[PDB]
């Protein structure tokens, strides 16, 4: 009995290579990551730096 | 239902040993041949400590139990009940030496 | 074998050098009246002390 | 004797599962059957009841002792049924009373 | 060095022979058992010093270890500080079978398992000792 | 009243107001200490107007005090965690 | 139809016999909603009920599952 | 069938969007109670991310 | 042989597998069932036994020599958990895996006196009059409890009664009386009860039921035997112990010895320090068990009973004649004796008199019908009242 | 003049001293034992004797009152008990403290590693603050790694 | 009544468990004290420290 709304919810594009610059103290100075997800159901399934 | 046969140790349905008997007592105690009254008082329904021996010959624990020269199948550690005086009369008369598995006597 | 069992009854005895000592400890384990089975003050309301049987056993009116 | 019978934990081992007003119908009815046996029933109790009005004024022992010289010599008109007080307690009570037998 | 652990613990050896030989008859004259407890202290620190555990096997302490544990023949026990000074010194030692052999701690052993005035802790230790000192024999 | 009303009647100066709002107008609880072990393990009967510390084994040294009960659950969840906080009414040096 | 067949199998052997059991899911199969009362009858519901009456506005959803039953002797 | 339709419900009513038993470190908040107050907060409640 | 049967380096190792609860019989009949079936094969499982104890739940123990037979053992089984949670049994423990349980009490003993666990006589004491062959029930004697037409109290079967109010009763022998279905012989119950029915441990007898079950027997309480007995283990449960306490030594070395308790640690370990005229044994402290301390009571000191008729009442000791104790009370103000093992030396009474009695504290009483008065102090079975 | 009248003196608290609870203390301040898991008797009011919920421990009842100091739900603080555990067990906020004072003693003789002839010993003892002076020996202590037999004559040593 | 010390270990370990968790249950490196509702349980730590603590 009560009206409940769904909300949208904003999150990152997947198969979509991103490149980033690493902080001062690391070793690491760039990472280029891509998160993976199948067309069929578009489902997150494993992500590779 | 099952039964734990005092003597021996070995562990079987209480109908599987009225009708065909204890395959490793048969020799001295004759339940097959024996009324209701004898496989009660040499097979005992109320037990703990189920053992299954694969090997009964290299097996420590059959040797600690005395069953390594028995069957294989299900064994009980522990028997509750002892053998009736005129039966251990009967099997001191065979030569056999009966050596309870209650538990009471060590 | 036989040589190796000796050899533990030697060093661990057969237990006669201090069965009688096992015996005497099972004696001293093992032990009526009534003053000591109940209180004197539960004896006295139950009427089971000995005054009571000599009021009971007497020839007079109590 | 009823308001005392009713707080008498023999009155609640013999009728469990009753109140405490029916303990007291019970004790009206008992007084009325036998006024004797329902005092003897409050042994220790029957010391603190109004006897006289300056019964305060003597000593613990000598009521206890004009109190069952009274039972002694009431008892002993009645009499006691031997039979009846061997098999129910509650005649029993008068027989510590009995001339020439005590507690 | 190892002469002088030896000369010193022979010397613990006849003073606690010394003092079980005095309690005994002190307990005979209707006195208490005193000198056992108050040696007890040094034999204790000469028993957890490590290095000193060859020498000890050495010299036989163990033979007056049995003989402390030995109960006197009033049929009553030594004191309970005694018991658990000396089973955690044979815990905290490597004993052998020839050591055993020279002592002959196992028949008390054995009567210290038996009884039943000993305390079960002290009793399953026994039982763990008497296992422990089997175990060589048969493998 | 928070933390930061608190800091304000502090630099107001005024002690006895503070203290009226976090005790008269809040939990004002009244507790038993021994004066021998300061702990609140005083068992009182003031009907019977008998005082015991049954641990010290005393019956007079005994002192009652006005404390917040938030701070007689917080000396008790204390000595549930093995901690012993002692109150006592004089200073030492 | 990600997961369509769950599968079983049993090597039996108490005459080798082995026995593959699985099942497939196929359609489904929606309706419109329903609301069930404590009597046991069933009727369409609306939201307006739903509201008045603190239920839920759902529908029941149906699936078909096939059962084969197979068997190898080897 | 009280598994789809407990957990489908219990999801859409609390707003937590997992497991029930798995609450604690989740989503919260994809679902809420719809704004009613006026017609226009009705809409904005509806066309929100 | 029983003793050269003990576990070497040599024999097969034991592995002890963890698996879900209630299931590890069935385990057990599988495996058995899997070594049965693949014996005479060209890949048998070799292993060589295995077991389960009821007291060690969740465990499944099994004889082999290889991690690879044990792990051929488990496969095709569902009860086993995901993870390989095997561990190596160490050889000492070999023994004790199957060593028997319950020895304590070889069988139950004919005459002996248990309590009853649970039904309608429910903590009532009774003699166990016939043992059953088969252990799992007994005869047992007991005092009944019947209303005769939420429970009646005990009582001894009155056969008149049971007349009067129910004539139907069965007779089928001289003093053995059948009512209701049930058989009472001269007047005691005598009615079969399963085995986890009784208790048969720290019974805790009283005068009453002891002279109404040897009332009978023409003799009052003529067996002591297990009464002693249950004496002995109430006098040594009840003993407990506080530092400062002056107690003396009965057994060992230091028989006769006078000491304090220093500290006291779990239950079973107390440290005394001894008192003598040498200064230098003064400043020793010994750890001594507490089975062989008994109490020193000295004339002259507040001591509060623990446990009896007279519990909770305090006083100053005035006679100690050995095991037995006088003393003048506080609250009666009389000479109470009581033995020593209900004493604990208790400075001060403290007596909380709530939850006793009718009548609170302050309370206008009637004493009688025209009497009445203030209840000034309150006592455990008295009362003091201002007219 | 919100509480009834009680014949101890009113004072306030002017120290706090702060400490841990020997086990002495814990039994002798403890009221009753505990050692039945069951909070409910027969699931029929009157908690059980003994239990987690004991009316020894205090009334949190209006129409109860406390069955150890007679007290009513306003009136009554509360009172502890206690429960003997079968084995000992950490304190989980003083583990990293026990491990470095197992490093400071020796493990068989109870004494520290290092005596006073040592110098920096001397100097580490005679700071008054003992939270520095315990860091001070644990900081020396903590190098020394073997009891001594014999002085670096015997210092008790196990060696 | 009978003592395999892996049994004894695992038992003993549990009560020092739950010993610790009663007292602080942030403990780092293990998991926490669960509710059968799958909440962590609210040690006595924890009623002390925070904002909504017993102090602040
Ligand atoms: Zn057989
Ligand atoms: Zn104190
Ligand atoms: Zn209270
Ligand atoms: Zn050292």
């Amino acid at each position: 009995g009560s009206e409940k709304v769904l909300i949208a919810q904003e999150r990152s594009a997947a198969n979509i290579v991103q490149v980033f610059k690493k902080a001062a103290p690391s070793p690491i100075s760039h990472v280029a990551e891509i998160r993976s997800a199948l067309e069929k159901g578009s489902r997150l399934i494993s992500t590779m730096q | 239902r099952e039964r734990a046969c005092m003597l021996c140790g070995i562990v079987l349905p209480g109908r599987v040993f009225m009708q065909n008997g204890c395959p490793n007592c048969d020799s001295v105690l004759n339940l097959r041949d024996s009324d209701q009254a004898t496989v009660n008082e040499c097979t005992s329904s109320s037990f703990e400590g189920l053992v299954a021996v694969g090997d009964n010959e290299h097996s420590w624990v059959a040797k600690w139990l005395r069953v390594d020269r028995f069957q294989p199948g299900l064994y009980a550690v522990r028997v509750d009940g002892r053998l009736p005086s005129d039966i251990v009369a009967a099997l001191e008369q065979y030569g056999v030496y009966y050596r309870p598995r209650d538990g009471s006597v060590i | 074998q036989g040589e190796q069992y000796q050899e533990i009854i030697e060093i661990f005895g057969d237990g006669t050098d201090y069965q009688w000592t096992l015996d005497a400890e099972e004696e001293m384990e093992q032990p009526t009246s009534l003053a000591d089975v109940f209180e004197p003050s539960e004896l006295k309301e139950k009427m089971l002390t000995d005054e009571d049987n000599v009021i009971r056993v007497t020839d007079l009116p109590e | 004797t009823a308001r005392l019978y009713q707080h008498s934990s023999k009155s609640s081992a013999e009728y469990p599962n009753r109140p405490q007003l029916a303990k007291y119908c019970i004790g009206l009815a008992k007084y009325i059957q036998s006024p004797l046996l329902e005092y003897l029933a409050l042994d220790e109790s029957m010391y603190s009841l109004h006897i006289h009005k300056h019964q305060n004024l003597l000593p613990r022992e000598k009521l206890i002792d004009a109190v069952q010289t009274s039972i002694v010599d009431i008892v002993n008109l009645v009499g006691v049924d031997i039979n009846e007080a061997v098999r129910a307690p509650y005649h029993a009570l008068a027989l510590p009373y009995v001339c020439g037998l005590g507690p | 060095l190892e002469q002088m652990q030896d000369e010193l613990i022979q010397q613990l050896k006849l003073q606690m022979e010394e003092s079980a030989i005095r309690d005994a008859n002190n307990i005979e004259q209707g006195k208490p058992a005193i000198f056992k407890l108050k040696l007890l202290p040094k034999v204790k620190d000469i028993l957890l010093r490590a290095n000193l555990a060859d020498s000890i096997l050495d010299n036989n302490l163990l033979a007056s270890v049995r003989l402390w544990l030995e109960p006197l023949p009033d049929a009553s026990l030594p004191a309970y500080q005694i018991q658990k000074v000396l089973f955690d010194a044979i815990k905290s030692l490597p004993i052998k079978t020839s050591h055993l052999r020279e002592s002959g701690l196992g028949k008390v052993m054995v009567f210290y398992q038996k009884s039943k005035r000993v305390e079960p802790n002290l009793k399953r230790t026994a039982e763990k000792l008497i296992s422990d000192w089997t175990r060589p024999i048969m493998g | 009243f928070g933390e930061m009303e608190r800091d304000c009647m502090i630099a107001h100066g005024a002690a006895g107001f503070l203290k009226e709002r976090l005790m008269e107008a809040s939990d004002a609880f009244r507790v038993h200490v021994c004066g021998i072990c300061g702990l609140m393990s005083v068992i009182a009967n003031l009907k019977k107007n008998q005082f015991e510390c049954r641990s010290c084994k005393n019956k007079t040294n005994i002192y009652q005090l006005h404390i917040p009960y938030a701070a007689k659950l917080l000396f008790q969840e204390l000595m549930a965690m093995n901690i012993a906080p002692r109150l006592y009414t004089e200073r030492s040096g | 139809w990600e997961e369509p067949r769950l599968i079983l199998d049993q090597p039996a052997q108490h005459d080798n016999i082995n026995k593959r059991y699985e099942i497939r899911f196929g359609k489904i199969y929606l309706s419109r909603p329903t609301m069930t009362e404590a009597d046991g009858t069933t009727h369409a519901m609306f939201p307006q009920e739903a509201r008045l009456r603190n239920l839920t506005y759902s529908s029941p959803v149906y699936l078909d599952m096939e059962k084969s039953m197979f068997t190898s002797i080897d | 069938s009280t598994t789809i339709t407990s957990g489908l419900k219990y999801s859409l009513a609390t707003g937590n969007w997992g497991e029930q038993k798995k609450a604690m470190s989740s989503r919260a908040g994809v679902s809420q109670v719809l704004n009613r107050y006026t017609y226009s907060s009705t809409l904005s409640h509806l066309r929100r991310t | 042989p029983q003793r050269l049967l003990i576990p070497t380096v040599d024999d097969p190792g034991i592995w002890g597998v963890k698996v879900r609860l209630g299931k590890e019989k069935d385990v057990v009949r599988q495996i058995l069932k899997k070594k049965l079936a693949r014996e005479g094969t060209k890949n048998p499982l070799e292993i060589y036994s295995a077991f389960q104890r009821d007291s060690f739940k969740g465990h499944v123990y099994i004889e082999a020599r290889k991690a690879e037979a044990i792990n051929d053992a488990l496969k095709g089984n569902v009860n086993v958990f995901s993870n390989n949670s095997k561990f190596l049994v160490g050889i000492v423990e070999y023994k004790d895996l199957l060593r028997p349980v319950k020895s304590s009490d070889v069988k139950l003993t004919r005459g002996s006196y248990v309590r009853v666990k649970n039904g309608k006589f429910k903590g009532d004491l009774a003699q166990v009059d016939e043992v059953l062959e088969n252990g799992l029930e007994a005869r047992l004697k007991l005092v009944p409890r019947l209303d005769y037409g939420f429970r009646p109290a005990q009582r001894l079967f009155s056969e008149a009664e049971a007349r009067v109010h129910e004539p139907t009763i069965r007779r089928d022998r001289d003093g053995f009386v059948t009512y209701g279905g049930e058989e009472y012989y001269e007047g005691f119950l005598y009615k079969t009860f399963r085995l986890q029915n009784l208790i048969v441990n720290s019974i805790n007898p009283t005068l009453n039921e002891l002279s109404l079950f040897q009332s009978n027997e023409e003799s009052t309480t003529i067996d002591l035997s297990t009464i002693a007995d249950s004496l002995k283990e109430t006098a040594k449960n009840l003993v407990s112990f506080q530092p400062g306490d002056n107690v003396e030594i009965i057994n060992g070395e230091l028989n006769h010895l006078t000491g304090t308790v220093s500290s006291v640690n779990q239950s079973t370990i107390v440290s005394v320090r001894l008192h003598s005229d040498d200064d230098t044994i003064n400043s020793e402290t010994v750890e001594i068990p507490t089975s062989d301390l008994r109490k020193i009571f000295n004339v002259g000191d507040h001591v509060r009973v623990i446990h009896g008729k007279h519990t909770d009442d305090t006083g100053l000791i005035v006679e100690v004649n050995g095991d037995k104790v006088e003393f003048i009370s506080n609250q009666t103000k009389r000479t109470v004796i009581v033995f020593s093992n209900y004493l604990i030396k208790s400075t001060d009474s403290t007596v909380s008199i709530n939850e006793s009695g009718r009548f609170e504290l302050h309370d206008l009483v009637q004493v009688n019908s025209d009497l009445v008065g203030i209840v000034i102090r309150a006592q455990k079975d008295s009362f003091d009242v201002l007219c | 003049s919100q509480f009834p009248y009680s014949s101890a003196p009113l004072r306030s608290v002017k120290e706090v001293q702060f400490g841990l609870l020997s086990p002495e203390e814990i039994r002798a301040i403890s009221v009753v034992k505990i050692e039945y898991p069951e909070i409910m008797d027969e699931s029929r009011q009157r908690p059980r004797e003994g239990g987690l919920n004991d009316p020894k421990l205090g009334s949190i009842d209006r129409n109860f009152k406390c069955q150890t100091c007679g007290e009513g739900m306003a009136e009554c603080p509360g009172h502890f008990g206690h429960m003997e555990l079968a084995k000992p067990v950490f304190h989980i906020g003083f583990i990293p403290k026990i491990k470095k004072v197992c490093e400071c003693i020796c493990m068989n003789c109870g004494k520290l590693l290092l005596d006073e002839t040592n110098p920096t010993m001397a100097q580490a003892i005679r700071i008054r603050d003992p939270k520095k002076r315990f860091n001070a020996v644990w900081q020396l202590c903590k190098t020394k790694m073997v009891c001594e037999a014999d002085a670096p004559v015997s210092r008790g040593g196990c060696g | 009544d009978g003592s395999p010390q892996h049994i004894i270990n695992e038992v003993e370990q549990l009560l020092q468990f739950h010993v610790a968790t009663y007292m602080d249950n942030d403990i780092a490196g293990q998991p926490q004290a669960l509710q059968k509702s799958g909440r962590p349980v609210k040690a006595i730590r924890a009623r002390l420290k925070g904002k909504e603590g017993r102090l602040r």
